[PDB]
């Protein structure tokens, strides 16, 4: 079962290391690979490992910049890419090979992906403003409420509601590139207008690249 | 070496339609093809392995075919949650791994008028010297829509940004969010803030607005 | 509670066959990679490949069939056992034996593949000892399979009459267990051969 490290910013000449933790614990019984997705565009296999035979494979285009490592003691796998180019901005995935396939390349278990941006520009923390209801946010009798995540670099941010306990009827919009160079994003949710007095709504914004975590309670307008 | 070409690049099927996708290989690759399904913001999911095998737990509507250079992926009847980008992947033991370009899906569904909502700037945001007004369009189809920002119902402005959501998994709808951003200085000069939405599912354009504030 | 111990032991044997299949598949993946690397550069590997697929397909079918029998037995046992439980236990021993036989065919194909790769790549001392060990276990596994087949037939006949049966089932549990343990040794021998071939390729 696979879990990856948080999104990162890296300076052009840098190298990035991405980790991938398995729940099982032993690499000596599996094959796994690293695949990236650079919009734009499409999926690219970077390399693979069969640690039991001490086999490590690297794609020709990445040979000389890529290292794949396993650590039995932490049951964590690592890929490191060096000499980062503006062409290496991508989401990186570790994935496990299915045992059903005649080769170790039918990837059936995947990590959540790690976004790496190659910039040179400094990280910026997001500011989180409520989107309060509102006369004026109804249909009804349903109310729309939300959070505005403004002024952050680079992507991405995560938004959840009530620490995961609210999943029904959320829309988290794609970011837009402001003329500043910073990103803006909004996340809105539809609720009963009936229960606005008794229920509590908190958006949870997480910006891993600058290590920011903001919890914002949304409530009607005050005067 | 080796070259994989996927066809077509996009499709607009209706819920309940059979959809077929094609990958061609430049050289003979026997049964070394896998198919994946990637929902937006999610990792890919194995659907078919070794050309024609259902990955365990994958619904029975998914199937694959082909042997040498010609391969076919088929969804017998599309369901709304099947909305995704679909990829073929060639594999070789040397190893060589090659993914196709992908086929995007756009589900066709019945026209639906957006619910329109509007949000005045927050008191917290104004303190820092900038004003963001947000106009929200919820659950609409087709994706095409126009948002008109009127300030004092006299002039359409030109200083905003919008983004469209990915098509919805459950009901196949889109959502748009436009943001008007001005500053505290320009926001308190004018009175009325209106968002005029011009969608196909609306007879006449709909308008949503508020008034404020002081200081 | 002997019957309940039998069903849970068949579950352990099933899990062992599954993990053994995983490792066996991994060896196939190792051999295909070394084969592709010596090929280019620089086949009746085509018929090997065909034979690999035939047995890989069979073992997959037998595993799933065993998983389904295992759930049935665990259900029957939860409903109060045995009449149909007994026949399902004998059937589950039939499934496990066939899965062991298919895996054995797979094991002998990988031994062949490794020997083909060895002849091309090649020190000489540890390989001759490997060879003797491979021969001993293959030979051991056959007579263990034969002993299981003979006990299965005898168990099946006795089942069709009444019930000695229960002792035959227990003897068959041990027969199957020993076959799997001898195969796990054979499979460690093949892992070692692949690892060694990989190490020699880089020197």
């Amino acid at each position: 079962q696979l879990v990856e490290s948080g999104a990162e910013v890296k300076k052009p000449g840098s190298s990035v290391k991405v980790s991938c933790k398995t729940s099982g614990g032993t690499f000596n019984r599996l094959a796994m690979s690293w695949v990236r997705q650079a919009p734009g565009q499409g999926l690219e296999w970077m390399g693979g490992i069969m640690p039991i035979f001490d086999i490590t494979n690297y794609a020709q285009k990445f040979q000389g910049r890529v290292t794949i490592i396993t650590d039995e003691s932490t049951s964590t796998a690592y890929m490191e890419l060096r000499s980062l180019t503006s062409e290496d901005s991508a989401v990186y995935y570790c994935a496990r090979a299915s045992y059903s396939s005649s080769s170790p390349y039918a990837f059936d278990i995947w990590g959540q992906g790690t976004m790496v941006t190659v910039s040179s520009a400094s990280t910026k923390g997001p500011s989180v403003f409520p989107l309060a209801p509102s006369s004026k946010s109804t249909s009804g009798g349903t109310a729309a409420l939300g959070c505005l995540v403004k002024d952050y670099f680079p992507e991405p941010v995560t938004v959840s509601w009530n620490s995961g306990a609210l999943t029904s009827g959320v829309h988290t919009f794609p970011a837009v590139l402001q003329s500043s160079g910073l990103y803006s994003l909004s996340s809105v949710v539809t609720v009963p207008s009936s229960s606005l007095g008794t229920q509590t709504y908190i958006c949870n914004v997480n910006h891993k690249p600058s290590n920011t975590k903001v919890d914002k309670k949304v409530e009607p307008k005050s005067c | 070496d080796i070259q994989m070409t996927q066809s077509p690049s996009s499709l607009s099927p209706s819920v309940g339609d059979r959809v077929t996708i094609t990958c061609q290989a430049s050289q003979d690759i026997r049964n070394h093809l896998n198919w994946y399904q990637q929902k937006p913001g999610k990792a890919p999911k194995l659907l078919i392995y070794d050309a024609s095998n259902l990955a365990t737990g994958v619904p029975s509507r998914f199937s694959g075919s082909g042997s040498g250079t010609d391969f076919t992926f088929t969804i017998s009847s599309l369901q709304p949650e099947d909305l995704a980008t679909y990829y073929c992947q060639h594999y070789d033991d040397l190893p060589r791994i090659t993914f196709g370009q992908g086929t995007r899906l756009e589900i066709k569904r019945t026209v639906a008028a957006p619910s329109v909502f509007i949000f005045p700037p927050s008191d917290e945001q104004l303190k820092s010297g900038t004003a963001s007004v947000v106009c929200l369009l919820n659950n609409f189809y087709p994706r095409e829509a126009k948002v008109q920002w009127k300030v004092d119902n006299a002039l359409q402005s030109g200083n905003s940004q919008e983004s469209v959501t990915e098509q919805d998994s459950k009901d196949s709808t889109y959502s748009l969010s436009s943001t008007l951003t001005l500053s505290k200085a320009d926001y308190e000069k004018h009175k009325v803030y209106a968002c005029e939405v011009t969608h196909q599912g609306l007879s006449s354009p709909v308008t949503k607005s508020f008034n404020r504030g002081g200081c | 509670q002997l019957l309940s111990g039998i069903v849970q032991q068949q579950n352990n044997l099933l899990r062992a066959i599954e993990a053994q299949q995983h490792l066996l598949q991994l060896t196939v993946w190792g051999i295909k990679q070394l084969q592709a690397r010596i090929l280019a550069g620089g086949t009746t590997w085509m018929e090997w490949d065909r034979e690999i697929n035939n047995y890989t397909s069979l073992i997959h079918s037998l595993i799933e069939e065993s998983q389904n029998q295992q759930e049935k037995n665990e259900q029957e046992l939860l409903e109060g056992s045995g009449g149909q439980l007994l026949s399902g236990i004998v059937q589950q021993q039939n499934n496990l034996l066939r899965a062991i036989e298919a895996q054995q065919h797979l094991l002998q194909l990988t031994v062949w593949g490794i020997k083909q790769l060895q002849a091309r790549i090649l020190g000489h001392t540890t390989w001759m000892e490997w060879d003797r060990e491979i021969n001993n276990y293959t030979s051991l596994i056959h007579s263990l399979i034969e002993e299981s087949q003979n006990q299965q037939e005898k168990n099946e006949q006795e089942l069709l009459e009444g019930s000695q049966l229960l002792s035959g089932i227990v003897q068959q549990q041990n027969n199957l267990l020993r076959a799997i343990e001898a195969q796990q040794h054979l499979l460690q021998l093949t892992v070692w051969g692949i690892k060694q071939l990989q190490a020699r390729i880089l020197a």
